[PDB]
DNA sequence: TTAGCTCGAATCGAGCTAT
DNA sequence: ATAGCTCGATTCGAGCTAA
């Protein structure tokens, strides 16, 4: 009867590290291998009361003695230096081949029926439409999350370094190439082309990107945030942890990876949200909602059954869909 | 001596023995299916009682851990304030028209989730009596979370009967419901010996499936399942 | 022509016929099981589709009497003065601790009975609820006045299998519930070919009865009993 | 009769030592005797749910919910630097004779048939296509388990260690010599002479196994993984934990015997789908399948019942399997 | 160390907001300036 | 209450039909 | 959707043992 198999587990392609902040000048970033490396440092917070009150905390007497006892705390607070106006935002990206093969498989019919749906893909259509997204949101700045939003020039430089050394250079405008259009360039459709040879196992690839970001001198950036145990005193409560490696504020490599898996323009809703990133169920964690609802026939697992089990293969943007999620990696089948 | 099985737990000795201090021992092990659970040294002199009573704690530390990570999600009835509660009602599942809400002074009921981030609707007194009867949770709910979902689900083509291991999770004196194999051949209007039919071991020639009709009603009288 | 079979109801015709005016004529006799309701002389040109139309109006009536006379008791959720309703459910029975009351301010919510002579108990919202989770009607409740109440019953050593034509009642294109065999089957979990077993009558060959869960799940899937 | 005795503890031949792995630069890999370790960090992860609901989740509002409370982790993870892209892999492998001889026995009949059987084994055909398959896998980098799948390029450095000095030196480039094919190569076979030399027991063989690879610049490296007790909160929940040995990332000896395992191609089932781990019962837990199941006539304990108590000596691929379980010992025997 | 615009004299942020948004009473230029610097500010607003 | 086992009888699924 | 069939396999009840 082929049915699915208890165990799915796959691994991911598309393999960034962790994204180092560096700072400098504009027009000097052409010499920027020896740009200082951006620090996490700690700065005082004062706050009053800002949040909602639960209709009993409304009493005035109660409100100005809230007020009376403000909450004192330090935060980790990453910025430029006064005399450097760009941020440099430096990771490599590693992309595998071999996206339909699982990691661990229970059935070895349900195995081979997935590998057949798979290449029957390639074959059709290879990883050219997914590559080229890729590929967009490569050259926009989309995993420089908060960095972009007040930006004034953003450039990404990116790499392929073969045997250690730059094989082919591409430079981008990433406030050209927006957020919202996946279109066709001519350096877009290199790349696109690079990182199709990737997920097909053609060859090896190595992408070293770089961006860099004309926000101000002094400026506050944003890396990744982390988890506080919320164990410590209230005045030295350290509300706000930010991630730094070597004392070098860096960005997680899955935020580098969510973002670059920003590609996902075919959900039910509106396109008014733009591409969003490839997840089961497509779940964006700022809107706190699902779309493709599994009661609207239209995620990973229902459309991932009907086209392996049963033979029903749905429209070319779900098989780009698929086969995205298949690159993004997960532990499917059932616990 | 021999395994003692205790709903879906079974204590099964050791083949060869040893002799701690100068008394003749077995190590005995707990099991949860394929899950070992524990391994205690007991002596050859203690008698099944005795053995059932050494992981009797770990059995019901495993209950009550059970019991909170599978318990219902709660739905609360507040005024317009949103402090006071109502009601509470624990549901299998949450209406599909929850969405993120604070209560206002527009409407006087509001049914809210339990959880941090809340969910909720403006609910009239009839509107939350029609929501709490169609979605309440039966009392033990919470061994559904042990069941895997192709046993639990109202599809017949996407239904597969249940194992004997599985049927032990509710149907014996050692299961997480508590009632025998003959009440739960009572409440099917079925004949005890075909009921231990169903509930027999792999050691046996005369096994029998449990029917998706008979499998729903059963977790229907147990309060499992499909009770409100 | 043929005897016209919907659901519980069959439309027999005479055997012999008449020439009212000038045109055949035959005498079409309702029947509610042993019951007749209604003779009709109809002419032998219309088509079953039409003498189904032709008597659909008495059955119309007949649903809606059986509906009316079967409607299950209304309870009533008022404040602290009687006067008004704030929520109101249909039950299949009432509360155990009901006894004659009349509401006062000393508690806010009490749960009276649609009657004039009410009985009441006082409740707070969320004992309101369990009552209205444990006692709640379901949608299609009428039909088990039209249904023996030893089929009806849980207990399995009083329970009697429904025959063909009180299966008929719930199941059938012609039904007092409109669902299919095929429905029904889906429903069980079971293929059609069973079903249409059950629902076989006058063919003594492989005719089969129905069993204490399966019907119980059927009449929890339909909407019949079982719904709180 | 000659009934099996009760105990048949067996000691490990081809015993390993915890692979410890660091970081640096190709081309100065010959002198990387100074390199320093890949240390194991933490960080923060936040995700959606991405697995299967159980049909009782697939409710749009839970989903919601459990989207706008995202699961909360902090994770073990190891790096390579941002100026390195080489990992270095170090451990040291014995090689122990007297593979046939139980540590424990009951029946000094049964482990005399056992030893005859072993020693008529050994004079047929030695330890050859055994030391030639395990020369194979630590040819190939197997024991890089997921270090291997996407590097550019991998060597191995296998040194002979005696009297604390290098006896003869190996060097392989672990890409060429395959995971599934047992080829024939001259330094091979003098490493697999090495090896069955050791086997033997006519001499004593330490290796010194140093394996490279182009992972990339600052990517993912992936040790051991420890268990979790889960006995804190569920948002500092610390769901991943890695294996260090003093503070340097490493992996378990045991998974490194479990790649030079990895010689069984004589299973019943067919061969292209790669050689297997020697073990009683075929097991395979990834794909959770057992080849040699005891219901066929392949599996080590029927085998060796039937080669030694009634003399059924198997084919010479089976016996090679016996041998090989025997090397890698076990607590076979009833109970 | 006390607060102007109390929640009790309905002038503060959020009953203005939520006045404005869900009922449409529009309040007065100035105090809709008040919100929309108040927007400009930032916040966590939006209690569970 | 657990844990089974025959033995004939009724039921079950999946093939076909007919109307 | 109604209405009914055959045929081999599975279930079912009421005896029974076994503890």
């Amino acid at each position: 009867i082929l049915s699915t198999a208890s165990v799915l587990a796959f691994e991911r392609k598309l393999d960034p590290s962790d994204a180092l902040m560096s700072a400098g000048a504009w027009a000097q970033r052409d010499a920027s291998q020896e740009w200082p490396a951006v620090t996490v440092r700690e700065k005082s917070v004062r706050g009053t009361i800002s949040n909602r009150l639960k209709t009993k905390d409304r009493d005035p007497a109660k409100l100005d003695a809230s007020i009376q006892s403000p909450n004192l705390q330090t935060v980790d607070v990453a910025n430029l230096p006064s005399d450097a106006d760009t941020l440099k935002v430096r990771f490599t990206l590693r992309v595998l081949g071999g996206a339909g093969t699982p990691s661990a498989c229970n059935d070895a019919a349900y195995r081979d029926k997935l590998l057949q749906t798979v290449a029957t893909y390639v074959n059709d259509q290879g990883f050219a439409e997914l590559a080229r997204r890729y590929a967009h949101n490569l050259a926009n700045a989309r995993f420089l999350w908060r960095n972009r939003v007040g930006a004034e020039a953003v450039e990404v430089r990116i790499n392929h370094i073969r045997q250690g050394e730059v094989a082919r250079a591409w430079r981008f405008d990433a406030l050209a190439i927006g957020l919202r259009d996946f279109k066709a360039d001519a350096e877009l459709d290199a790349l696109a082309e690079l990182i199709a040879s990737g997920l097909s196992g053609s060859g090896h690839v190595l992408l070293e990107v770089v961006a860099f970001a004309r926000i101000g001198d002094g400026q506050e950036v944003f890396p990744s945030q982390e988890l506080i145990l919320d164990k410590g005193d209230k005045k030295g409560q350290k509300s706000k942890t930010l991630y730094s490696v070597r004392d070098a504020a860096a960005i997680h490599s899955q935020k580098i990876g969510n973002a670059l898996r920003t590609i996902d323009t075919w959900y039910p809703d509106e396109d008014g949200l733009g591409p969003i990133a490839v997840e089961p169920y497509g779940s964006v964690t700022s809107q706190g909602k699902a779309y493709r609802q599994p009661k609207q026939k239209l995620d990973f697992y229902t459309l991932l059954d009907n086209w392996v089990l049963r033979d029903e293969a749905p429209a070319v943007e779900q098989q780009h869909y698929v086969i995205a999620n298949l690159i993004r990696g997960g532990v499917f089948g059932e616990a | 001596m021999n395994a003692i099985h205790i709903g879906p737990f079974s204590i099964t000795p050791a083949a060869r023995g040893l002799h701690y201090g100068g008394l003749p021992h077995h190590q005995w092990t707990l099991y949860y299916g394929p899950r070992e659970m524990a391994i205690k040294t007991l002596p050859d002199s203690y008698t099944s009682s005795e053995v059932r009573d050494e992981f009797s704690d770990i059995i019901a530390e495993f209950v009550i851990d059970a019991r909170h990570r599978y318990a219902p999600d709660v739905l609360e009835l507040v005024n317009s304030d949103g402090d006071a509660v109502l009601a509470r009602v624990a549901v299998s599942r949450l209406p599909e028209a929850l969405s993120g809400c604070i209560p206002d002074d527009r409407f006087p009921y509001w049914l809210l989730t339990a959880s941090r981030p809340r969910l909720g609707l403006p609910v009239t007194l009839n509107e939350y009596t029609a929501l709490a009867v169609e979605l309440s949770a039966p009392p033990l709910a919470w061994i559904t979370g042990l069941l895997p979902g192709e046993v639990l689900t109202h599809d017949a083509e996407e239904w597969r009967p249940p194992t004997s291991w599985e049927l032990r999770h509710v149907v014996g004196e050692g299961s997480f419901t508590g009632v025998s194999g003959a009440a739960a051949a009572a409440l099917l209007g079925m004949s005890a010996t075909n009921f231990r039919k169903y509930t027999a071991g792999d050691s046996a020639a005369n096994r029998q499936k449990i029917s998706f009709a008979a499998w729903h009603y059963l977790l229907d009288r147990l309060g499992v399942k499909r009770a409100s």
